[PDB]
Parts: structure tokens; C-alpha cells; sequence
């Protein structure tokens, strides 16, 4: 019936095309997950309502296209965003190299004081993983930025990913 | 054959099921009202009656406007899956191989699925005015 929430909180998943963008957001929302890659065109938008502490908040994740074709086109929702996660691929070096290019994009097109956080996806390939727990975990400390990696294919961690975000967008504002 | 456009449509048959059983509530409370008008004329039962309608009005109010907004959503999102759907066909062929006329319509799937986009936004955006609004209302 109806639905009832104390906040909206508008979110933002960023990152190179591939790094499973589009499947964290279908594991969070919608609990699925696919194998078939479809490139995001431009942005879309999902809604889950979560309860952390006191009050029920209400999350518009905003979900965009990694491919260059549409930094124009993205980089229009960074602004309005409390939040914005950067992710990146466990298993490609070069996906967390570019996580620095996107903090760069948070800071030209986002707001101030806007929340951010680092996740390192596709935990599940232990085989092919290439970036490090702790270089990525250092990497995040003194940004004063949290991290965890996920699995949106067998749901390690997703849930908490987006209740941490929450919880720092709370303590702001 | 569908997948998940079945939660569409079951999510849209019980919104509509449940705005009618609003209508029916909204024309049975509008009666009592006028019933209560009259009895106006101990008096501390029927008082708190009206008191009690009163709420239940306002209620029922703002749970129609919310639940016509749900079924927009609806429409929104089931219109962004064809658009979606009609523009990753026309992204199948390869961009030496579309004459001018493809582009066009290529080029105006894409903004119609941005505009879909920008409603459904539109309509996140009046749930919180009229949420923000409600509770300055409930201040009293
Ligand atoms: N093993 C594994 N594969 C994953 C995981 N998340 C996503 N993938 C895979 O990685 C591919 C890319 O995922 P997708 O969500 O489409 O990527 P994206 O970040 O949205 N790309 P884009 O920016 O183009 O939209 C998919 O084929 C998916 O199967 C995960 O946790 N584990
Ligand atoms: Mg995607």
C-alpha cells in the first residue's frame, strides 16, 4: 500500500563500464543478478527503502553508463546526488587505477561536501583477482573514504555497501 | 510469454483494486458526515465521532493522490522498457550501415527514453514535496 519514509537520499554508482554497476544495483533492489552484459544507456534510476537505526530512508540509486560516450550525459546527476559510489573490478588493475579519474569527475561536478565510498566488485573470481585488499583499503583511508569489496553475483557484502553509504549520508545534513 | 513485467502488471492490478476500495471508503465517510451535521442539533460520543472522520478523511485523501502516482510510476516504467528495448535494436547495426534517417530516429528514441526518465524523476520529486508538506501539516 502505501509507503511512508522519514528521507530521500539520492545515490550515484560511477565507475568503468563493466565493473558490475548495473548488477549491484539489480542484486540491491530487485535481489537478481545476469550474466549478459547490456551496457547501460546513459542513466536509470531504481528505488529501495531501507531501515537503518531510528528511520526508514528512502534510496534513489542512480545507475550510469561507464562508457565514455556518455560522460556528458552523466555527469549532469552527479550534482544532485548526496552519494556517489565509485566501483571498480577486483579482477582489472587498470579499473582501479581509474577510480582517481572519477574521484576527479566527484570533485568538478558534485557538490562540496558530497558522500562517497569505494567498492572493489566481482569478489567471487578469487582466481583472476589482481588489486589487493589493502592496497585499495589504503588507498580509500585518508580520503577518509570507506571500502569493501562484493560479490553482486553471490550478494557478499551489496547490502552492506549501500547501508554504509546511508549511514554516512545520515551523520551529514 | 513475459518475465517481470508480471510484477508490473500484478503491482498495478492491486493499486487499482486498492484505489477502489479508497472511493468506496471516501463515498461511505462522506455519508456519515452529513449524518453527524444533522445529529449536531451526551453529544460527547458523536463530537469525537466527527473527530475521528475527520482524520479518516484527510487520510484517505492523501493515500489517493499517493496511490495515482504509484500507477503513473507504472505506466512510466513499463513505457521506459519499450523505448529501452526499441533503441538497443536500432544500436545492433553498425553506424557506417544507418542512413540519415536511422540516426533521426535513433537519436529520438534515446531523448524519448531520457524524457520518461525525467518523469519518473519528476514523480520521486512530488512524492517528498507532498510528504514535506504533510508534515507541515501534522505540526498542528
Ligand atoms: N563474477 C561476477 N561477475 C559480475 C559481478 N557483477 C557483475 N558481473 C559481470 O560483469 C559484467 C558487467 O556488469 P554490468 O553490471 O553490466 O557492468 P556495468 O558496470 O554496469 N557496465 P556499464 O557501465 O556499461 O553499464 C556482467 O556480464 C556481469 O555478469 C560480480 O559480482 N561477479
Ligand atoms: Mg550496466
Amino acid at each position: 500500500m502505501a509507503k511512508t519514509y522519514d528521507y530521500l537520499f539520492k545515490l550515484l554508482l560511477i565507475g568503468d563500464s563493466g565493473v558490475g554497476k548495473s548488477c549491484l544495483l539489480l542484486r540491491f533492489a530487485d535481489d537478481t543478478y545476469t550474466e549478459s552484459y547490456i551496457s547501460t544507456i546513459g542513466v536509470d534510476f531504481k528505488i529501495r527503502t531501507i531501515e537503518l537505526d531510528g528511520k526508514t530512508i528512502k534510496l534513489q540509486i542512480w545507475d550510469t553508463a561507464g562508457q565514455e560516450r556518455f560522460r556528458t550525459i552523466t555527469s549532469s546527476y552527479y550534482r544532485g546526488a548526496h552519494g556517489i559510489i565509485v566501483v571498480y573490478d577486483v579482477t582489472d588493475q587498470e579499473s582501479y587505477a581509474n577510480v582517481k579519474q572519477w574521484l576527479q569527475e566527484i570533485d568538478r561536478y558534485a557538490s562540496e561536501n558530497v558522500n562517497k565510498l569505494l567498492v572493489g566488485n566481482k569478489s567471487d573470481l578469487t582466481t583472476k583477482k589482481v588489486v589487493d585488499n589493502t592496497t585499495a583499503k589504503e588507498f580509500a583511508d585518508s580520503l577518509g573514504i570507506p571500502f569493501l569489496e562484493t560479490s553482486a553475483k553471490n550478494a557478499t557484502n551489496v547490502e552492506q555497501a549501500f547501508m554504509t553509504m546511508a549511514a554516512e549520508i545520515k551523520k551529514r545534513m | 510469454m513475459k518475465q517481470e513485467e508480471l510484477k508490473r502488471l500484478y503491482k498495478a492490478q492491486a493499486i487499482q483494486r486498492q484505489l477502489e476500495e479508497v472511493e468506496e471508503r471516501q463515498r461511505a465517510s462522506e455519508i456519515q458526515g452529513v449524518r453527524l451535521e444533522k445529529a449536531l442539533r451526551d453529544e460527547a460520543q458523536l463530537l469525537q465521532e466527527w473527530f475521528k472522520l475527520v482524520l479518516e478523511k484527510n487520510k484517505l485523501m492523501r493515500y489517493e493522490s499517493e496511490l495515482l502516482i504509484m500507477a503513473q510510476e507504472l505506466e512510466l516504467e513499463d513505457h521506459q522498457s519499450r523505448l529501452e528495448q526499441k533503441l538497443r535494436e536500432k544500436m545492433l547495426k553498425e553506424e557506417s550501415q544507418k542512413d540519415e534517417k536511422d540516426l533521426n530516429e535513433e537519436q529520438e528514441v534515446f531523448t524519448e527514453l531520457m524524457q520518461v526518465i525525467e518523469q519518473r524523476d519528476k514523480l520521486v520529486d512530488s512524492l517528498e514535496e507532498q510528504r514535506i508538506r504533510e508534515k507541515a501539516e501534522d505540526q498542528h
